[PDB]
């Protein structure tokens, strides 16, 4: 439940109004992917499940 | 190498002995070169061409 | 020593995970002609056994920044190096580009191109970017000898680790960290001169002999 | 910091020909406050 509620601000600050801003999402992208403990990472592929 | 039994020989990597395979560069082989000195990490003094 | 490095010396890397003992000390390596992939040799009990630095080594071409890179590689058809700049290494024996790949192994996701050396510098995967790794040093400072660090290649987001995984603790461009070390080798030297690492014959008189072995497919072994 | 500012916006320009407006105007600022900075390290040199 946490984590489900906490990153809908940022798909309302990467998705404008029917576009993606390319100066936000590059940013993003890579903190996602910066820190491999993110997006469920037990049974995301990360952890290997 | 030296194997101190069967003279002087080329060894394998894997069984190189650091006495064995140790050799060293000189002039007037005589007079008992003394111990080795001034370690320096730089690119050093000129030296035999 | 301030570590100019300017754009013309040998560099090996000298960085290792604490795993065995005591972080036995691994270099990258290559031998280019036949696996392409890079590998890692053991180098800390060189009294045991001899370190491999005939294929081990690395040289350095270019120290330019970010978009100067971008610049060069847009537009195609001696000074030291500041941190944060984009590198250029080269396989010294094999004259290859030290690169990234576009394939993955060990049967898991867990996206990570493997590094190896490339055939050309072209491809926009060759350059590799040294990023600020630890609080003493900052983003537009020097490098000093020795000083550990970052690398970030252009083209993959992943940083170069040293992935311990269940293998012989190989090298992948995986989305870890690992303070990289570079160490310096041979550099500008006197014209003519003897040096560590040289591949010399050692010639008795004019030309009357020289150091040699008894030639292939002898009747004894060649020792 | 200034100097490396100044060359990384030079490595923005040298493929086009043309400088927009609002980097003329960003040239400006900074050699502006360049011409202040070294005028204030000649004043610690004069007098010698």
């Amino acid at each position: 439940c946490g984590g489900e509620r906490y990153l809908d601000f940022l798909r309302f600050a990467v998705f404008v109004n029917g576009e993606s801003v390319e100066e936000n999402a590059n940013v993003v992208v890579r903190l996602l992917i910066r820190k491999p403990e993110c997006f469920g990472p037990a049974l995301r592929g990360e952890g290997g499940s | 190498a030296l194997t101190e039994d069967q003279g002087l020989v080329v060894v394998d990597a894997c069984k190189a002995h650091t006495k064995a395979t140790s050799f060293c560069f000189r002039v007037s082989k005589e007079k008992l070169d003394t111990a080795p000195k001034r370690d320096v990490e730089g690119m050093g003094p000129p030296e035999i061409k | 020593e301030v570590q100019f490095l300017r754009t013309d010396d040998e560099v090996v890397l000298q960085c290792s995970a604490t795993v065995l003992k005591e972080q036995l000390k691994l270099c990258l390596a290559a031998e280019g002609f036949g696996n392409r992939l890079c590998f890692l040799e053991p180098t800390s009990n060189a009294q045991n056994v001899p370190p491999d630095l005939a294929i081990c080594c690395f040289t350095l071409e270019q120290s330019l920044s970010v978009r100067a890179l971008q610049e060069m590689l847009a537009n195609t058809v001696h000074r030291t190096l500041l941190y944060g700049h984009a590198i250029l290494l080269r396989h010294a024996h094999s004259r290859m580009y030290l690169s990234c790949l576009t394939t993955s192994r060990s049967m898991t996701d867990k996206l990570a191109f493997d590094v190896g050396l490339q055939e050309d510098a072209t491809g926009e995967a060759c350059w590799w970017t040294m990023h600020p790794a630890s609080k003493q040093r900052s983003e537009g400072e020097k490098v000093r000898v020795g000083d550990d660090l970052i690398l970030v290649s252009v083209s993959s987001e992943r940083y170069l680790h040293l992935s311990t995984a269940s293998g012989e603790l190989q090298v992948d461009a995986s989305f870890m960290q690992t303070l990289w070390n570079m160490n310096p080798i041979c550099s500008c030297c006197e014209e003519g001169y003897v040096t560590g690492g040289h591949v010399l014959r050692l010639f008795h008189g004019h030309m009357d002999e020289c150091l040699t072995i008894s030639a292939a497919d002898s009747d004894d072994q060649r020792r | 910091r200034l100097q490396e500012s100044i060359s990384d916006f030079y490595w923005y320009y040298s493929g086009k020909d043309v400088i927009e407006e609002q980097g003329k105007r960003n040239f400006s600022k900074a050699m502006s406050v360049a011409k202040q900075v070294f005028n204030s390290l000649t004043e610690y040199i004069q007098g010698p």
